Protein backbone atom coordinates (compact mmCIF):
# COMPACT_ATOMS: atom_id res chain seq x y z
CA UNK A 1 0.00 0.00 0.00
CA UNK A 2 0.65 3.83 -0.45
CA UNK A 3 0.62 5.73 2.80
CA UNK A 4 2.15 9.58 3.28
CA UNK A 5 5.10 9.04 5.36
CA UNK A 6 4.66 10.85 8.38
CA UNK A 7 8.33 11.70 9.62
CA UNK A 8 9.07 11.88 13.10
CA UNK A 9 9.48 15.03 14.75
CA UNK A 10 13.07 16.08 16.53
CA UNK A 11 13.21 13.91 20.14
CA UNK A 12 13.36 17.05 22.39
CA UNK A 13 13.16 15.90 26.22
CA UNK A 14 10.39 14.18 27.51
CA UNK A 15 9.54 16.84 29.98
CA UNK A 16 6.53 14.98 31.96
CA UNK A 17 4.00 18.37 32.12
CA UNK A 18 0.82 16.61 32.20
CA UNK A 19 -1.26 19.57 31.00
CA UNK A 20 -0.14 18.71 27.54
CA UNK A 21 -2.38 15.72 27.79
CA UNK A 22 -5.50 17.89 27.93
CA UNK A 23 -4.09 19.92 24.76
CA UNK A 24 -4.10 16.78 22.68
CA UNK A 25 -8.08 15.71 23.83
CA UNK A 26 -8.44 19.19 22.85
CA UNK A 27 -7.27 18.86 19.17
CA UNK A 28 -8.42 15.13 19.47
CA UNK A 29 -12.24 16.48 19.73
CA UNK A 30 -11.64 18.91 17.04
CA UNK A 31 -10.36 16.40 14.94
CA UNK A 32 -13.33 13.84 15.84
CA UNK A 33 -15.40 16.32 14.31
CA UNK A 34 -13.35 17.43 11.09
CA UNK A 35 -12.92 13.83 10.71
CA UNK A 36 -16.59 13.84 9.73
CA UNK A 37 -16.59 16.34 6.62
CA UNK A 38 -12.97 16.39 5.81
CA UNK A 39 -12.52 12.64 4.56
CA UNK A 40 -12.02 13.50 0.89
CA UNK A 41 -8.56 15.01 2.30
CA UNK A 42 -4.66 13.07 1.90
CA UNK A 43 -4.65 12.93 5.87
CA UNK A 44 -8.00 10.58 5.45
CA UNK A 45 -6.00 7.75 3.37
CA UNK A 46 -8.52 4.32 4.00
CA UNK A 47 -7.17 1.08 3.41
CA UNK A 48 -7.54 0.36 -0.45
CA UNK A 49 -8.44 -2.75 -1.72
CA UNK A 50 -5.81 -4.43 -4.66
CA UNK A 51 -6.05 -2.18 -7.94
CA UNK A 52 -8.65 0.23 -6.00
CA UNK A 53 -7.45 4.09 -6.74
CA UNK A 54 -8.77 6.07 -4.63
CA UNK A 55 -9.43 9.76 -5.02
CA UNK A 56 -7.70 12.26 -2.48
CA UNK A 57 -8.03 16.23 -2.12
CA UNK A 58 -4.61 18.07 -1.84
CA UNK A 59 -3.15 21.85 -1.64
CA UNK A 60 -0.68 22.57 -4.42
CA UNK A 61 2.37 24.05 -4.17
CA UNK A 62 4.85 21.82 -1.40
CA UNK A 63 7.09 18.48 -1.28
CA UNK A 64 5.38 15.31 0.54
CA UNK A 65 7.26 12.27 1.23
CA UNK A 66 5.56 8.51 0.67
CA UNK A 67 6.07 5.13 2.13
CA UNK A 68 5.45 2.10 0.43
CA UNK A 69 4.08 -0.11 3.25
CA UNK A 70 4.71 -3.71 2.55
CA UNK A 71 2.42 -6.74 3.94
CA UNK A 72 2.33 -10.92 3.70
CA UNK A 73 -1.05 -11.97 2.78
CA UNK A 74 -1.74 -12.68 6.60
CA UNK A 75 -1.88 -8.88 6.46
CA UNK A 76 0.75 -8.60 8.23
CA UNK A 77 3.75 -5.90 8.17
CA UNK A 78 7.15 -7.54 7.75
CA UNK A 79 9.19 -5.97 10.42
CA UNK A 80 12.16 -6.16 7.80
CA UNK A 81 11.80 -6.12 4.00
CA UNK A 82 15.06 -4.05 3.00
CA UNK A 83 15.65 -7.18 0.07
CA UNK A 84 12.93 -5.38 -2.41
CA UNK A 85 13.00 -3.13 -4.74
CA UNK A 86 10.56 -0.11 -5.70
CA UNK A 87 9.21 1.88 -8.39
CA UNK A 88 8.23 5.15 -8.05
CA UNK A 89 6.14 6.77 -10.81
CA UNK A 90 3.38 9.71 -11.38
CA UNK A 91 0.84 9.81 -14.62
CA UNK A 92 2.75 13.39 -15.13
CA UNK A 93 5.79 15.12 -13.59
CA UNK A 94 4.70 18.60 -14.39
CA UNK A 95 1.74 18.12 -12.03
CA UNK A 96 3.54 16.09 -9.55
CA UNK A 97 7.19 14.38 -9.66
CA UNK A 98 9.07 12.25 -7.64
CA UNK B 1 -20.30 -31.79 4.30
CA UNK B 2 -23.84 -32.08 4.05
CA UNK B 3 -24.48 -31.77 7.79
CA UNK B 4 -25.66 -28.66 10.25
CA UNK B 5 -26.52 -28.08 13.49
CA UNK B 6 -29.89 -29.58 14.08
CA UNK B 7 -31.45 -26.08 15.28
CA UNK B 8 -30.28 -22.30 15.07
CA UNK B 9 -31.58 -19.03 17.03
CA UNK B 10 -29.50 -16.07 16.24
CA UNK B 11 -31.73 -13.72 14.77
CA UNK B 12 -30.19 -10.67 15.69
CA UNK B 13 -27.31 -10.81 12.79
CA UNK B 14 -25.82 -7.79 11.24
CA UNK B 15 -27.10 -7.31 7.86
CA UNK B 16 -26.55 -4.23 5.61
CA UNK B 17 -26.51 -3.36 2.13
CA UNK B 18 -23.48 -2.39 0.76
CA UNK B 19 -22.78 0.25 -1.91
CA UNK B 20 -20.05 -0.58 -4.56
CA UNK B 21 -18.57 3.12 -5.29
CA UNK B 22 -18.06 3.56 -1.51
CA UNK B 23 -14.04 3.89 -1.31
CA UNK B 24 -12.40 7.01 0.31
CA UNK B 25 -14.87 8.87 2.39
CA UNK B 26 -14.49 8.22 6.20
CA UNK B 27 -17.18 10.78 6.45
CA UNK B 28 -20.88 10.70 8.86
CA UNK B 29 -22.54 11.97 5.66
CA UNK B 30 -26.31 11.24 5.19
CA UNK B 31 -26.12 9.41 1.89
CA UNK B 32 -29.02 9.78 -0.46
CA UNK B 33 -31.24 6.85 -0.22
CA UNK B 34 -32.19 7.46 -3.67
CA UNK B 35 -28.87 5.93 -5.66
CA UNK B 36 -29.55 2.05 -4.67
CA UNK B 37 -31.08 -0.37 -6.05
CA UNK B 38 -31.92 -2.45 -3.17
CA UNK B 39 -33.06 -1.57 0.41
CA UNK B 40 -33.21 -3.64 3.55
CA UNK B 41 -36.86 -3.86 5.20
CA UNK B 42 -37.20 -3.53 8.62
CA UNK B 43 -38.00 -6.38 11.23
CA UNK B 44 -41.80 -6.05 12.05
CA UNK B 45 -42.93 -6.26 15.88
CA UNK B 46 -45.97 -8.57 15.13
CA UNK B 47 -46.34 -12.37 16.61
CA UNK B 48 -42.73 -14.03 16.20
CA UNK B 49 -42.91 -16.52 12.72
Amino acid sequence: QLQVANLPKDHQIQDSSHHQQIQQQEQQQQQQQQQSTCQDTIFSIKKQKQGEIGTYKIRNDRDIPFIAQVFDDNGKPFTNYSSLVFDWKSSDQTQAKW
Amino acid sequence: KGVHFDSCNLDDLEWRVDDSNANNDNNGGGGSNQERSFSLLPLQKTNTP
